[PDB]
């Protein structure tokens, strides 16, 4: 099936052509767009007062890289490296030690943030929800060294909240 | 000796060379080129500024990630330039406006911050002291400049003796000082036979000797490789440049060698001549 | 077997074999493989003389129009003496069918420049000389096109690695950005996923 | 004025005039090459600087052929 | 003080007059050039904050460097840099940018764009929302409203 | 075993194309270093090209020298337009250390390096 275009010729009846002459020598369908232009011009323009109002999402965002924990408890990741096998620029970097206690941990949990791309890989490869994308994307950072998160950064940054964190899990941890 | 101060491999970006270096000035001339070879050593550089970061900003990006470091220093306190050189390998100082301002002279630049440098050095336990002097800085007249100087090299000789007390001629380069008056000229013309050094061999004979121990405690003078007359050179400036009182009288002044110190033989690195240098600087003529 | 597993057409295989052997009955000069894979897309390989010939039996003759060209390239294969495999890659306009003439070929002897009748493969042909070195005489204009100019290599082989052997940096030493050899800042560590235990017991090779 | 002997001075004084030549030592039979101590890069490049002095363009194989000052000489003698 | 009073009244009127419109060049390689032109989108504005994209390198205030960083690119790009005045501020966008990112184990790629140009505000992302860029943007604001260069020169 | 070859035949036809490539690159030198406003004297440059000619003088595999003809007319070809700029003809020199010797001892307190 097929449906081509520019298949006519102009109409050689007195009418249309002195119409065409006229739109030729009066200058008409360029005052119609002027027309559409000005229909536009006395709309309200759809802007959002940016540090006032900040643009909608869904609950699903990835963002910050924090990191969640036990109701109560203890650091919720046990590095066991599914992250770092997973992660399609390498930025996840672990290195693990069980504590005096017997129960496996860590001891250096990096994410670079010039590497990562933000898939979500991270997230889905994660058996416990230890780490999660955040939901705020504000980093602006005025050096280069301070792109570079370490496993206490993450904990601080997982410890400024869970309540946004826990509310969009609890309320999409169906879909995924 | 802790680790991570120990040579790691080959040299540059990122891999771990020997020294660290804290550096007083390094927004000039010759501390950004210094700056330049310890990053292609692959060297960590604490510098503090006093200016806009928008200086060190320019100057920002030379080494590799995270290896140079900045921080705030002031010509007052001890607190600031101790915390500083807190820890430090090896610490060099390069000073100095010429001309006075409102709130320094040529004296207590030279003279006042060496001795709170060296003050907070020697209660600090660095090694490999670098201060830099102009050359035939002496205790006789017609400066301020170079008598103020040679009453720091007098403080830096005395207190923390072994300091590689540092002179080169008056080097030029692609933003020097005197070829620069040459070419922003108008005129006088006088006699004084003098010598120039090119400024890349200056610096990495810096570095080497920052790098290479053994060579501590002598004074080093740097040596230009022609050592001709100042009006000769100034028609050699307009020639390869195709158009035909502070800084007059320091040029005027006095350029000679002195046979007491060693030089650039005992160090190991080609001189590169004025011609050479010269040729490829003398850009932004007619066309 | 039948639900979530696509199912196929033996109609189009008959067709497709029936097709390829005509092929190789009439043109038997260069022929060597016909073969069909399991959901009927064709492929010919042919020794690294009958480029030309075959490549203008197959634009034309009323039993095989594939005016439409697509890829070229020559997949790196090592433990062989011809190493380079190029893949010349033809669509049907009139049968709606796809064919894949690889032609073999080794490291230094050219084969003879499709370019001649197919006007598709001229910077086709000037990629495979950039990225890999495959010669193509009788040639209007071979340069380096997808790499660096100053660059070389042929990064695109097996022997190249992954990093390069230059990386570029700006120095105010000479003004200007030069190039050093490879200072990495991390390992690009290596995982040895190539587990055992024979997931395919029909592609089974004859060992010794 | 463009004899014979006028065209081997100057190809005399370039063969001065040229640098890694250790001294001229001027010959009829000189054979600069292997007698001298010298490459055929530096063969090559003394055809083709005497193609920049005085002239014609030399293609490869006469430039071959010359190996010799006086038979260089005689070949621009054929040319010119 | 009055000096002093007059020093710190006219830094903070030219430095807001400099962080005031503030027109950017729109470098752009690769994606996040797509994500900059959908924070000129009439959603995310830029016309309230003076910024005016412009294609224009010889009038550049800031610079924004967005896309993929290549060897082949580099020459060139410092190139357009250095025809351009010396009050200058440069915002690397971009996980590709800022640190080689998602090629960063590659060849021809420079391994960010610190290795070329100096670098004052980071925005990470593939692509950085363009929320957030204007986000990095005002803080670049902000560190046009911290820079005392006045200051500096008048005690200097 | 057959093999087809490029151009040559035996390596006077070798001969015969480096040296014309050589005289090639010998009027190529002035030109770029005038029009790409260099800091080198010509003497330099044109030491290291026939250095760099010298260094390959070790083949004597006609196939070899026939592609290395050919390298070589590419490079001639796109430093003789202006399609390469300053970075990579600056590039195929060394102003930049890299001051690594060949010394025993010298690679012996840097070490590591056999
Ligand atoms: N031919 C020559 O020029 C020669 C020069 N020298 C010496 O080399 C040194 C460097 O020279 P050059 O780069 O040309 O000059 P600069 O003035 O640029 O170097 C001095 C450095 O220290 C800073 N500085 C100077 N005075 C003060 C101060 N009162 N308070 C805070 N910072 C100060 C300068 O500016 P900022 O504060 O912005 O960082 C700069 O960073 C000088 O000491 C000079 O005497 C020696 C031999 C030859
Ligand atoms: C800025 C500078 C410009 C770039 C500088 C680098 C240019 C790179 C050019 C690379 C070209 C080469 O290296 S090809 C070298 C060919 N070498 C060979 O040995 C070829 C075989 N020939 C020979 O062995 C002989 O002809 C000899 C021994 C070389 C000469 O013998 P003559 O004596 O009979
Ligand atoms: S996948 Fe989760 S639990 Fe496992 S190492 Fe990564 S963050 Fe820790
Ligand atoms: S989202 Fe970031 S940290 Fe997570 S797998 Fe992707 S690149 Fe790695
Ligand atoms: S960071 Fe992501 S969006 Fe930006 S250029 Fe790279 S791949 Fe594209």
């Amino acid at each position: 099936t097929y449906k081509y275009v520019n298949l006519r010729e102009p109409s050689m009846d007195m009418k249309s052509v002195t119409d065409r002459a006229a739109q030729t020598l009066l200058w008409t369908e360029l005052i119609r767009g002027l027309g559409m232009t000005l229909s536009y011009l006395f709309r309200e323009p759809a802007t959002i007062n940016y540090p006032f109002e900040k643009g909608p999402l869904s609950p699903r965002f990835r963002g910050e890289h924090a990191l969640r924990r036990y109701p109560s408890g203890e650091e919720r990741c046990i590095a066991c490296k599914l992250c770092e096998a997973v992660c399609p620029a390498q930025a996840i970097t672990i290195e693990a030690e069980p504590r005096a206690d017997g129960s496996r941990r860590t001891t250096r949990y990096d994410i670079d943030m010039t590497k990562c791309i933000y898939c979500g890989f991270c997230q889905e490869a994660c058996p416990v929800d230890a780490i999660v994308e955040g939901p705020n994307f504000e980093f602006s950072t005025e050096t280069h060294e301070e792109l570079l998160y370490n496993k206490e950064k993450l904990l601080n940054n997982g410890d400024k909240w869970e309540a946004e964190i826990a509310a969009n899990i609890q309320a999409d941890y169906l879909y995924r | 000796l802790h680790h991570a101060v120990i040579p790691h491999g080959k040299g540059g970006r990122s891999s771990v060379s020997g020294i660290v270096a804290t550096v007083f000035g390094a927004t000039g001339f010759l501390g950004r080129y210094l700056v330049n070879h310890l990053g292609r050593m692959g060297s960590q550089v604490i510098v503090p500024y006093r200016c806009e970061p928008y200086d060190t900003m320019h100057l920002r990006p030379m080494g590799d990630l995270g290896q140079i470091i900045f921080m705030d220093w002031n010509g007052r306190d001890k607190d600031s330039i101790r915390r500083a050189v807190e820890h430090s390998n090896v610490v060099i100082n390069l000073v100095g406006r010429e001309w006075e301002t409102k709130n320094f002279d040529f004296e207590d630049v030279f003279v006042k911050i060496p001795q709170a440098i060296a003050q907070v050095s020697k209660e600090a336990g660095v090694e490999k002291f670098i201060h830099i002097s102009h050359l035939n800085a002496d205790i006789k007249s017609s400066s301020k400049y170079l008598r103020n100087k040679a009453v720091g090299e007098k403080e830096v000789r005395e207190t923390f003796p072994e300091a590689t007390i540092i002179k080169p001629a008056d080097i030029f380069g692609r933003e020097d000082r005197f070829l620069n008056y040459f070419a922003n000229i108008r005129s006088l013309g006088k006699k004084t036979v003098k010598q120039p050094v090119y400024i890349v061999d200056v610096t990495k004979g810096i570095i080497n000797a920052i790098k290479d121990p053994d060579a501590r405690g002598k004074t080093f003078a740097f040596v230009g490789p022609n050592r001709y007359l100042l009006f000769d050179l100034v028609q050699y400036v307009f020639a390869v440049a195709h158009r035909p009182r502070d800084k007059v009288e320091r040029i005027h002044t006095t350029d000679r060698t002195l046979p007491h110190l060693p030089g650039l033989e005992d160090l190991g690195v080609q001189a590169t001549p004025l011609e050479l240098k010269a040729i490829e600087v003398l850009r932004r003529h007619r066309t | 077997t039948r639900p979530t597993v696509r199912p196929r057409n033996d109609v189009a295989h008959k067709q497709l074999s029936a097709f390829g052997e005509y092929v190789a009955e009439i043109l038997p000069k260069y022929v060597q493989q016909v073969q069909v894979s399991c959901f009927s897309e064709l492929e010919i390989c042919i020794h690294p003389d009958g480029v030309i010939p075959v490549l203008t039996f197959l634009r034309d003759h009323s039993n095989a129009q594939f005016k439409s060209l697509a890829d070229l390239t020559a997949v790196d294969i090592p433990t062989r003496q011809n190493r380079f495999e190029i893949v010349y890659n033809l669509l049907s306009l009139r049968f709606n069918s796809r064919i894949r003439v690889k032609t073999y070929t080794d490291e230094l002897t050219p084969v003879e420049s499709s370019v001649s009748v197919y006007k598709a493969a001229n910077w086709y042909e000037r990629e495979i000389w950039d990225m890999f070195g495959v010669f193509f005489a009788n040639h209007p204009d071979l340069r380096r096109i997808l790499t660096d100019y100053g660059f070389e290599g042929h990064p695109f082989r097996k022997d190249f690695p992954l990093s390069g052997y230059v990386e570029l940096r700006y120095d105010d030493e000479v003004k200007r950005v030069v190039a050093e050899p490879v200072e990495l800042a991390q390992e690009f560590r290596k995982f040895d996923l190539n587990s055992p235990w024979e997931a395919f017991p029909a592609y089974r090779q004859p060992p010794e | 004025p463009l004899t014979l002997e006028g065209i081997k001075d100057r190809v005399l004084y370039v063969l001065k005039l040229y640098d890694k030549i250790d001294p001229e030592k001027l010959s009829v039979n000189s054979h600069f090459m292997k007698d001298l101590g010298l490459d055929s890069l530096d063969q090559v490049e003394i055809i083709m600087a005497m193609e920049d002095e005085f002239g014609f363009e030399i293609p490869d194989i006469d430039a071959e052929k010359l190996m010799c000052p006086q038979e260089i000489v005689d070949y621009i003698a054929d040319k010119k | 003080s009055r000096g002093e009073y007059v020093v710190a009244k006219l830094d903070d009127l030219i430095n807001w007059a400099r962080r005031s419109s503030l027109w950017p060049m729109t470098f752009g390689l690769a994606c996040c050039a797509v994500e900059m032109m959908h924070m000129a989108a009439p959603r995310y504005d830029m016309d309230r904050f003076g910024v005016v994209f412009r294609a224009s390198p010889r009038q550049s205030d800031v610079m924004i460097v967005a896309g993929t960083l290549t060897n082949k690119m580099a020459p060139a790009l410092r190139k357009v840099y250095d025809q351009m005045p010396e009050p200058r501020y440069v915002v690397s966008m971009g996980s590709c940018a800022n640190g080689g990112g998602y090629y960063h184990y590659s060849y021809s790629v420079v391994r960010g764009c610190d290795r070329i140009v100096p670098v004052d505000i980071y925005v990470p992302g593939c692509p950085p929302t363009a929320e957030a860029l204007l986000y990095g943007i005002l803080q670049l604001q902000k560190k046009i409203k911290r820079e005392k260069r006045l200051r500096i020169w008048y005690r200097r | 075993t057959s093999v087809k070859p490029i151009f040559s035949r035996d390596m006077n036809e070798a001969k015969r194309r480096v040296r014309e490539l050589y005289r090639a690159w010998y009027r190529e030198v002035p030109n770029t270093v005038h029009l790409f406003q260099l800091d080198i004297s010509v003497k330099q440059g044109r030491d290291k090209v026939r250095e760099m000619f010298k260094k390959n003088a070790h083949v004597t595999d006609p196939r070899v020298v026939d592609l290395l003809v050919i390298k070589g007319k590419m490079e001639l070809e796109e430093t003789i337009n202006v399609w390469k700029q300053r970075t990579h003809v600056m590039r195929f020199f060394h102003e930049t250390e890299a001051p690594r010797p060949k010394d025993f001892l010298s690679k012996f307190y840097v070490g590591h390096d056999p």
